[PDB]
DNA sequence: GATCATATTGTCCAGACAGT
DNA sequence: ACTGTCTGGACTGGTCGGCGCTATGATC
């Protein structure tokens, strides 16, 4: 049968889910060797998909053009704060106790907020207002209502730097840098019952998943590699960012295994955090954007998703379509308002797929027997099983003799065919209308003056 | 004498250390000591009275990026200048990854380890038949401790 | 592999260059070029006319670039009689 | 609609849209998606732009027409 | 009872899709028209079998 | 174990079957769709008997076919764990004997066929007991209960059935009769 | 030999015209139509192995409850981008009827 | 899972399944190609007609008698009993050894001479 | 696969084999730019 | 000579925030 | 409770055509 996506549920990917979804582990910061073959364990590994036509994917066994691509995982030496959740993390850091892990609210207040959450319904604005109110109420409490442990204010430095305002034995106020490991350890202590108070799903948006311990490297198909006209492969910006991330992670792992001092470890941790932050979003405020060797800044996943040229607008809301033409228009008062002047060259190129029935069998047979170079003719023939055959001179008569009920014939544009006629910009719904095809031997479009 | 860190290009820390040594010898620098362990990649340690001498000594070398502001305590680098074989701390039954050798980029399991011959015996986990091979103790890295 | 067709190279000479004053159509081969294979037989990298363009080959120039490699520039002219549009 | 004056931008009508994809497609795509991931929001895909992005028929015009058929057709 | 433009368009599209892959025409045909024209003549003759479900 | 089920389902009738009866068209579609497959919770879908009730069709967008809510009777076969069944040996090879008990073919291990090291005779595909001197040949009725069913695939042939036979009271019908004579 | 862009404004005026199936044919059936395997247990994109010849969900298992969903390849790319951005989209499948 | 939902589930016997498969064979014979069903259904019909111990109406009567005689047994137990048609304690014991209940000799005997009525 | 070519500046005929050419130039005047001569096969052009 | 790891980290509008 | 200030985001769509860039300082 067939199924459709009834609904979409969003959440934060757990490290276990990233490990399970990964078909390979990436440790080599390289794409291709001298001869051009992929390197095992690299980003261009066949386990993550294949772009080059010759290669065959290891995970699914499919060739290029049909392999959907498979994700990989990178085991980071140290946890890295996700920048997109980073500010939200700070909010949780201002809402939960540093020792017990529970929210900084009384039991009666917690229960009342639960009734408030249940009562209001599903309007987003009320939920955000309640979350902001709860965070504001909890952030001003310096004593945990459940454990009584003292709390300290936390200062958030953009993009992923956390400062805790601590007091020494002499009363001096100093700032302690909260490492991502400490932040993740603090986030792990929050129970599932306090997560709805923080606006987090207990089974889908655990706060500890907001700190990245495993980095999901994208499939090969989503970041394809092409060969230039000079014979040199042109890598993607995401591929370069992942190469840098893998190199820094390997250096950090080597230094950790070598017993490097704390100055080494925190410096490499900061470098890895910067690399991951740029990989998530290269236009993050407060950091220098990642640049190529030519000085060109890279666009990472965030710039791929957002913007006019992004996936949402340039590829999802609006995209290029097939079976479309575009040319100059010239006046034609001799045709009706229902008719559009279609050139013969355009008509013989754009094809209407018409199924062979009991009443149009002779017309479609004549269209097939005319061929693609004779008007009115046909360009392609699709059998009922589903194989598309292009009509050439050799098989023009053979396919026509083989035509039967249920076949589809991509015939040329004929008179009376309905086509869309749109002019850009489309300010109103009247900027496109369905006209009738009128075939004339000239080159330009023809549209009636009214 | 305070310990400071100098970041250098990976794979040529010894060359930068030798260049700094030559500069100190031929330029009368107040440098006390320079250390460049092979295990640590891309960084070197400099024992100097102050960080200003460190940044002055490393100045003029394009392969020396910067000097870290902090000061390394001597207990952190005490274990670096200690006579200890690389095979120490490796017990059979765990999993290791071979850094170099003919089996480059391969995971294996330790079967026999001895410190007298500075070598270790590992069985490849990807091999269907168990065939032990010998590899230098410094060519492996512990990935998970198990018996 | 990559052979466009027998009739596409009908205007080529024995040196892989198109003859001048030769009528060409869309996707017609002007300079026959073969590329070494990636990572098999030699690839096909012939320079062809645009699919929506045609005309007559006006001139062919053979020279060398700054690196000493051969360079062939083919100028193709098309008569544009005024029409609708 | 909510008793207060709201703009038509990212801070107004589009801001309080129940659909995650509707908010992400128009404005502030990255932070809206990350906030939806934080909240674990479920998009019912009851809008038009989400069905456009996915490929399901939109719930407007002929997309709301439901048809019934009597199988034994005897011409 | 009247048919809306959207309902009529949906009915004609469904009938044309049925005619394209089966569903012999209940009326005469001019021997050469497209299935869309067949659905149009079926609607014009008031012989369509497809109904419209409306909430109540 | 054979099973009769009353199943309600949405059946898709293509426009080419419009001229036929809706019940017959739904039965044909269900027969070409569900018959000959294996279901995890139902077993071997053997046959579709009839369609009791059908509903008015609904046309979904993007498809000219008509979807009908129909209730129908299905005869299936579901092998159960620790379930006894009688069959006939149809195939014998050295590692185990294949017996037909229904739509599937159960496998009986040569080690565990009897409490005796039975030798396989490759000349005539026979099983010979060393001490009991009992001969097992093709076409012999046997009785055994199942201990292992593989439901890793939806194909009937790829599914594997393993039974147990070393327990007393099982084996050939003549063996059961001889055991009953002693008791 | 590129195509013609059907921009956001064209989609908006097609919505205003009320032509749902025309918009489906334009944006989906003629640009990037594709089929994917979705696991009903967790909503993750299932993996189909041609060598094994079987479809299964690697994150979850579920060798039985896998369904084929027709959607745009741009939507699949968006899902991949979201997964790379450490965001898990769970596709709750629904019956067509 | 067959269909959207299951309404009624019954443990049918060998004889009634054989009758249903014979009806399917007749329908396939009415169908123009000479092959009525696939390999599995034809093999099932052959096995059922080879092990056709009882008539379908006799099997139905025996199954309903078993169902009305006791209360702890189900349709599956009655179907298995009418399939095996036990004659003594040995087959009853090897059937019910792994079951939830190991029946006493008295109820085993009463099952036995309920079974052997009109037994071929 | 040698062929005759016309020089750009001097215009004299230049003979060389492009397949195995270590350097293509006109030896008569040193010019490095050559023109491919028009073939003598008759071509038919429609008058307007 | 032919290779090879590494390759730095303009305006305007609206929401949130110290200060008085 | 007001008030000026810091920070963040967007800046109509589409099309034709071209130009040009996407390594290097050691090592044997
Ligand atoms: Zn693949
Ligand atoms: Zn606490
Ligand atoms: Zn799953
Ligand atoms: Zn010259």
């Amino acid at each position: 049968m067939k199924k459709v996506i009834g609904s979409i549920e969003f959440g934060i990917l757990s490290p276990q889910e990233i490990r399970k979804m990964s078909a390979a582990e990436i440790t080599v910061p390289d794409t291709y060797d001298d001869d051009g073959y992929p390197i095992e364990g690299g980003l261009m590994d066949k386990r993550l998909g294949v772009i080059d036509p010759g290669l065959r994917c290891e995970t699914c066994g499919a060739r290029a053009g049909e392999c959907p691509g498979h994700f990989g995982h990178i085991e980071l030496a140290r946890p890295v704060i996700h920048v997109g959740f980073a500010k939200t993390i700070h909010r949780v850091l201002e809402s939960t106790c540093r020792e017990c892990g529970r929210i900084k609210l009384t039991d009666e207040e917690i229960e009342e907020y639960m009734q408030k959450f249940e009562v209001m319904g599903d309007r987003k604005g009320a939920v955000d207002k309640l979350i902001k109110e709860i965070h504001k109420k909890a952030k001003e409490r310096m004593v945990c209502p459940h454990c009584g442990a003292p709390q300290f204010p936390i200062k958030f430095e953009r993009p992923t730097i956390y400062w805790e305002l601590r007091k020494d034995e002499e009363g001096n106020e100093y700032k302690h840098r909260m490492m991502p490991s400490e932040v993740r350890d603090r986030l792990e202590k929050i129970p599932d019952k306090d997560l709805p108070l923080l606006g987090l799903h207990p089974e889908k948006s655990r706060p500890e998943w907001m700190v990245l311990t495993v980095l999901p490297v994208p499939p090969v198909t989503m970041r394809p590699s092409i060969t230039l006209e000079s014979g040199i492969r042109a890598e993607d910006d995401l591929t370069h960012k992942l190469v840098d991330i893998i190199r820094i992670n390997n250096r950090l792992k080597s230094n950790i295994e070598a017993g490097a001092p704390q100055l080494i470890i925190e410096d490499l941790w900061d470098l890895l955090q910067y690399h991951v932050t740029t990989y998530i979003n290269n236009e993050t405020s407060g950091v220098p954007p990642a640049k190529h060797k030519s000085g060109r800044p890279l666009k990472t996943l965030a710039q791929r998703l957002k913007g006019k040229e992004g996936r949402f607008r340039g590829n999802l809301s609006g995209k290029r379509v097939n079976f479309s033409a575009r040319t100059v228009i010239s006046p034609d008062p001799m045709i009706s308002i229902n008719e559009v002047g279609v050139p013969l060259a355009v008509a013989m190129e754009l094809t209407v797929p018409e199924k062979v029935t009991e009443f149009n069998y002779e017309k479609l047979k004549q269209r097939v027997l005319n061929g693609p170079e004779k008007y009115p003719g046909a360009n392609y023939v699709i059998d009922p099983e589903g194989r598309r055959i292009r009509l050439m001179e050799s098989n023009r008569e053979l396919i026509a003799e083989k035509l039967d009920i249920g076949w589809t014939v991509e015939r040329h544009l004929e008179d009376g065919d309905v086509v869309l006629f749109n002019r850009q910009p489309s300010l109103h719904r009247m900027s496109i209308m369905a006209h009738r095809v009128r075939v004339m031997p000239y080159r330009t479009f023809r549209l009636n003056l009214p | 004498g305070k310990i400071f860190t100098v970041s250098v290009t990976v794979g040529q820390e010894t060359t930068t250390a030798n260049l700094i040594y030559s500069k100190a010898k031929t330029y009368n620098l107040p440098l006390y000591a320079i250390l460049s362990p092979s295990k640590v990649k891309g960084y070197i340690f400099i024992e100097a009275p102050n960080k200003s001498a460190v940044e002055e000594a490393i100045r003029g070398i394009r392969h020396a990026k910067r000097v870290l502001p902090g000061e390394i305590p001597f207990s952190e680098i005490e274990h670096f200048l200690e006579e200890k074989p690389a095979v120490s701390g490796f017990e059979p039954g765990d999993i290791v990854e071979l850094i170099a050798g003919p089996f480059k980029g391969e995971k294996a399991k330790v079967v026999r380890v001895d410190e007298s011959k500075d070598e270790i015996v590992v069985e490849l986990v990807s091999s269907v038949v168990p065939i032990p091979v010998t590899v230098r103790g410094e060519y492996v890295r512990l990935i998970s401790k198990r018996q | 592999q990559g052979y466009l067709g027998e009739k596409y190279y009908r205007h080529l000479d024995e040196d892989g260059l198109i003859f001048p004053e030769s009528k060409v159509e869309g996707k017609d081969v002007l300079v026959g070029r073969t590329s070494p294979p990636r990572f098999q037989g030699r690839r096909e990298t012939s320079v062809t006319v645009r699919p929506s363009e045609k005309g007559v080959v006006d001139k062919v120039i053979v020279t060398e670039t700054g690196d000493g490699t051969k360079l062939v520039k083919v100028t193709v002219r098309d008569l544009r009689i005024p029409e609708l549009g | 609609l909510d008793g207060v004056i709201r703009p038509i931008g990212r801070h107004g009508i589009v801001g309080e849209k129940a659909s995650v994809l509707a908010r992400a497609a128009f404005e502030i795509t990255t932070q809206h998606l990350f906030a939806a991931a934080e909240r674990g929001e479920v998009d019912p895909l009851n809008g038009v732009v989400e069905n456009v992005l996915i490929g399901q028929p939109v719930p407007v015009g002929t997309g709301i027409v439901k048809l019934a058929m009597s199988l034994p057709l005897r011409p | 009872f009247r048919y809306t433009r959207f309902e009529k368009a949906r009915i004609i599209g469904a009938r044309a899709l049925q005619i394209a892959m089966g569903a012999p025409v209940l009326i005469d045909v001019p021997e050469g028209i497209t299935p869309l024209q067949a659905a149009l003549l079926e609607f014009e003759k008031g012989v369509i079998p497809i109904t419209v479900i409306r909430p109540s | 174990m054979y099973k009769l089920l009353k199943v309600k389902d949405v059946v898709r009738i293509p426009p080419r079957m419009f001229t036929m009866d809706p019940k017959e068209a739904a039965k044909i579609v269900l027969r070409e769709t569900y018959e000959g497959i294996y279901d995890r919770d139902e077993g071997v879908v053997l046959a579709i008997l009839d369609v009791e009730e059908i509903s008015e069709g609904v046309i979904v967008p993007g498809d000219g076919a008509t979807y009908h809510e129909a209730i129908f009777n299905v005869l299936v076969w579901e092998p159960r764990n620790q379930e006894v069944v009688e069959g006939e040996v149809v195939e014998m090879m050295p590692y185990g004997a294949f017996i037909r008990i229904g739509p599937m073919d159960g496998l009986v291990h040569i080690s565990q066929l009897m409490d005796d090291y039975v030798v396989f005779d490759e000349k005539n595909r026979q099983f010979i007991g060393k001490e009991t001197n009992r001969v097992l040949k093709l076409g012999d009725y046997v009785r055994a209960r199942i201990i292992g069913v593989s439901v890793k695939s939806r194909v009937i042939r790829e599914n594997k059935i393993n039974m147990t036979m070393r327990q007393p009271g099982l084996g050939k019908f003549e063996w059961i009769e001889k055991e009953k004579k002693k008791a | 030999e590129g195509g013609l862009r059907f921009g956001e404004m064209e989609r908006d005026v097609l919505i205003g015209h009320g032509a749902a199936m025309l918009l489906i044919e334009r944006l989906l059936e003629e640009s990037d139509k594709t089929e994917v395997w979705v696991c009903e247990s967790c909503g993750h994109l299932a993996l189909e192995d041609k060598r094994r010849g079987k479809v299964y969900c690697p994150v979850c298992g579920e060798d039985e409850r896998i369904s084929k969903v027709e959607m745009s390849y741009a939507f699949k790319l968006l899902l991949d981008e979201l997964k790379a951005m450490v965001i898990r989209p769970s596709l709750r499948l629904k019956d067509r009827v | 899972m067959i269909g959207r939902k299951k309404l009624e589930e019954h443990y049918i016997t060998i004889a009634e399944a054989k009758e249903l498969l014979e009806r399917r064979h007749a329908e396939g014979l009415a169908e123009n190609p000479e092959e009525p069903m696939f390999y599995e259904a034809r093999v099932s019909l052959e096995h059922a007609e080879r092990f056709a111990k009882l008539k379908p109406e006799q099997a139905r009567e025996l199954k309903e008698k078993l169902m009305g005689l006791f209360d702890w047994i189900n349709e599956r137990i009655a179907a298995k009993l009418v399939d095996i048609l036990p004659e003594d304690y040995l087959d009853i014991r090897v059937i019910f050894a792994k079951e939830e209940y190991m029946p006493t000799p008295e109820e085993a005997e009463e099952i036995i001479k309920v079974i052997d009525e009109y037994r071929p | 696969a040698t062929a005759v070519y016309r020089c750009a500046k001097c215009g004299k005929e230049v003979e060389l084999d492009l397949a195995t050419a270590r350097e293509v130039r006109c030896p008569y005047c040193g010019s490095k730019i050559l023109y491919k001569p028009r073939p003598r096969v008759a071509r038919r052009v429609k008058a307007i």
